[PDB]
RNA sequence: AGCCAGGAUGUUGGCUUAGAAGCAGCCAUCAUUUAAAGAAAGCGUAAUAGCUCACUGGUCGAGUCGGCCUGCGCGGAAGA
């Protein structure tokens, strides 16, 4: 390895992945298999790539003393074991879901997804981001307005009104 | 994917499928029928071409036969039909025997589109690079 | 040092009766238990037991740490109690228990009937498992040893009385 | 950095000399220049350290005598015939 | 066990203990490494 | 130091190879997957092996490692 120098290094880089970062996910990894790497790196073949890293650096004293890149509320985000997930290029969307549906398949605990940076706070996995470049959800979102929400109430009596 | 349950790989060439002398009672003895190893194989083997070595998983439960999901061949045998000698190493690094270049082996690395641990279409280049240097082959990149 | 310098925390329930150099602990279960010490000085106070050396003794610490651990296992002793478990292997084995004396069949020309000691009882949930709880860690460990002894595990097929924490190497016989 | 403190020898000869290395010291000398040569005793384990650093034989060295800084170069060193210790050291007023 | 006058640990699972006045090697993997008189 | 994890993919590498898919064998030891993972440690295989090691993360929380110069002891050590 090395000393204080190797230390700072991993941080400034790992933490520039939080400064220049598109997104951030904190996932405790008890019982982490190599299949684990074989996943976020498989979901990197034909859907991601090297635009993502996830260095288990719960070195804390490291990854944390080294977020003077402005990462408050992360002392609370420093408990137990974690595997920092940081985005550089691409949207912040897809990356979150990957773990969301990984850990839910068992694939090691997800630290109840303690949440992370970008919005900046605590725990509560949302779905803002992943619904993007699927704007056909805004095609289906208009709900035909005048027509679909029509053929559902203005036209739902007959199929349920002759009682 | 899971882990372990049943799978091996012991063949010579697709040119002569389901051989007897080379493997025989060794091609499978756990749930694999020696005669049933010429039906699901050639169903896709004779479907593209025969010649190159083709190993494969041997997913075996307890339902009579077996199910093998095949993929890619050894990128090392691609030096007997698409490079030079009928052999390979023989005389490794005591003399500059064979020599390939950057040009060749390109579309050889291109075929394995579902068999490469490197999303970087460029990184998965130096991987087969060694697969053509395990016998004493210099590279004229 | 270390193990010695550690606490002990007398769980709300244990009597902790320090009479000079004699400590007696009773609680929940377990017929009390009361051992002795020597170069170690023990101190009660608060909700714990502290263990330290004693000037003039080079045994110190070393005698003190074993004090800790011992005393430690004495608390827990009467608290949770103590584990066990052995399984018999090989056709025609099997154990019994029928009181406080276990009857063993191990392929001799005779049963064995081993008689449990004081503060330790055991049951045979199965023909081939002996599980023996007790307070005195030092004693279960024995009766286990003592039992397993009638027929330690041969290293060829594995027949004999194992623990469960077993490892049984087992090897092939000389070639022909 | 090579700074070594010593004391002017009150005795000399194999007698006192063997009493030095006995009490974890050792004899030294300092000659050169128009200044008359000097009887010096150094601490073993101290200097034993400075001599392992290959820098000890190339860079000038500084000697403190009752507090008077001499500074010389490591002319010659006598080692033990079979142990890792110093026997005696010559020093030149350079 | 071996009663050599030099004991030496051999494997990595070989221990080296003094029980009574006697140095011994205790190997957990291989019993051929068991030794006394050291 | 324990204890919790992990230890792949090109690559079953080709090879004097009956069969060799890391370890009686030859020579090679290069490049990826990433926090680490050696064509390389061990048991030992009909051949797969199954299960475990260097090396990295976690827990814990103050020391820990091996040489050097020296003092005193242990084994080595059986006889009428
Ligand atoms: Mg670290
Ligand atoms: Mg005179
Ligand atoms: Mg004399
Ligand atoms: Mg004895
Ligand atoms: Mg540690
Ligand atoms: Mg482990
Ligand atoms: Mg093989
Ligand atoms: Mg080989
Ligand atoms: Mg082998
Ligand atoms: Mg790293
Ligand atoms: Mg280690
Ligand atoms: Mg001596």
């Amino acid at each position: 390895m090395a000393l204080n120098l190797q230390d700072k290094q991993a941080i400034v880089a790992e933490v520039s992945e939080v400064a220049k970062g598109a997104l951030s996910a904190v996932v405790a990894d008890s019982r982490g298999v190599t299949v684990d790497k074989m996943t976020e790196l498989r979901k990197a073949g034909r859907e991601a790539g090297v635009y993502m890293r996830v260095v288990r650096n719960t070195l804390l004293r490291r990854a944390v003393e080294g977020t003077p890149f402005e990462c408050l509320k992360d002392a609370f985000v420093g408990p137990t074991l974690i595997a920092y997930s940081m985005e550089h290029p691409g949207a912040a969307a897809r990356l979150f879901k990957e773990f969301a549906k990984a850990n839910a398949k068992f694939e090691v605990k997800a630290a109840a997804f303690e949440g992370e940076l970008i919005p900046a706070s605590q725990i509560d996995r949302l779905a803002t981001l992943p619904t993007y470049e699927e704007a056909i959800a805004r095609l289906m979102a208009t709900m035909k307005e005048a027509s679909a929400g029509k053929l559902v109430r203005t036209l739902a009596a007959v199929r349920d009104a002759k009682e | 994917a899971k882990k372990v349950q049943a799978y091996v790989k012991l063949q010579v060439a697709a040119g002569m499928a389901n051989p007897s002398p080379p493997v025989g009672p060794a091609l499978g003895q756990q749930g694999v029928n020696i005669m049933e190893f010429c039906k699901a194989f050639n169903a896709k083997t004779d479907s593209i071409e025969k010649g190159l070595p083709i190993p494969v998983v041997i997913t075996v439960y307890a339902d009579r036969s077996f199910t093998f999901v095949t993929k890619t061949p050894p990128a090392a045998v691609l030096l007997k039909k698409a490079a030079g000698i009928k052999s390979g190493s023989g005389k490794p690094n005591k003399d500059k025997v064979g020599k390939i270049s950057r040009a060749q082996l390109q579309e050889i690395a291109q075929t394995k589109a579902a068999d490469m641990t490197g999303a970087d279409i460029e990184a998965m280049t130096r991987s087969i690079e060694g697969t053509a240097r395990s016998m004493g082959l210099v590279v004229e990149d | 040092s270390r193990v010695a310098k550690a606490p002990v925390v007398v769980p709300a329930g244990v009597d902790v009766k320090i009479n000079g150099q004699v400590i007696t602990i009773k609680g929940k279960n377990g017929e009390l238990t009361r051992t002795l010490n020597d170069a170690v000085e023990v101190k009660h106070a608060d909700n714990t037991l502290t263990f330290g050396p004693r000037d003039g003794y080079a045994d110190g610490w070393a005698q003190a740490g074993t004090a800790r651990a011992l005393l430690n296992s004495m608390v827990i002793g009467v608290t949770e109690g103590f584990t066990k478990k052995l399984q018999l292997v090989g056709v025609g084995y099997r154990a019994a228990v029928k009181g406080n004396v276990i009857n063993l069949s191990l392929g001799f020309s005779h049963p064995v009937d081993h008689q449990l000691p004081a503060g330790i009882t055991a049951e045979c949930p199965t023909q081939t498992e002996i599980v023996l709880k007790g307070a005195d860690k030092q004693v279960i460990g024995q009766v286990a040893a003592d039992l397993r002894a009638y027929r330690r595990p041969e290293p060829y097929k594995g027949k004999g009385v194992r623990y469960a924490d077993e490892v049984v190497r087992t090897k092939e016989a000389k070639k022909k | 950095m090579f700074t070594i403190n010593a004391e002017v020898r009150k005795e000399q000869g194999k007698g006192a000399s063997r009493r030095l290395r006995a009490a974890n010291k050792f004899p030294a000398i300092i000659y050169g220049g128009k200044e008359a040569p000097l009887a010096i005793e150094l601490d073993h384990d101290k200097v034993m350290n400075m001599q392992a650093k290959a820098e000890f034989y190339s860079e000038v060295l500084t000697i403190v005598v009752d507090g008077k800084e001499i500074k010389v170069k490591a002319q010659d060193v006598q080692r033990h015939p079979y142990k890792p210790k110093l026997q005696h050291i010559d020093f030149v007023r350079a | 066990m071996k009663v050599r006058a030099s004991v030496k640990k051999l494997c990595r699972n070989c221990k080296i203990v003094k029980r009574d006045g006697v140095i011994r090697v205790i190997c957990s993997a291989e019993p051929k490494h068991k030794q006394r008189q050291g």
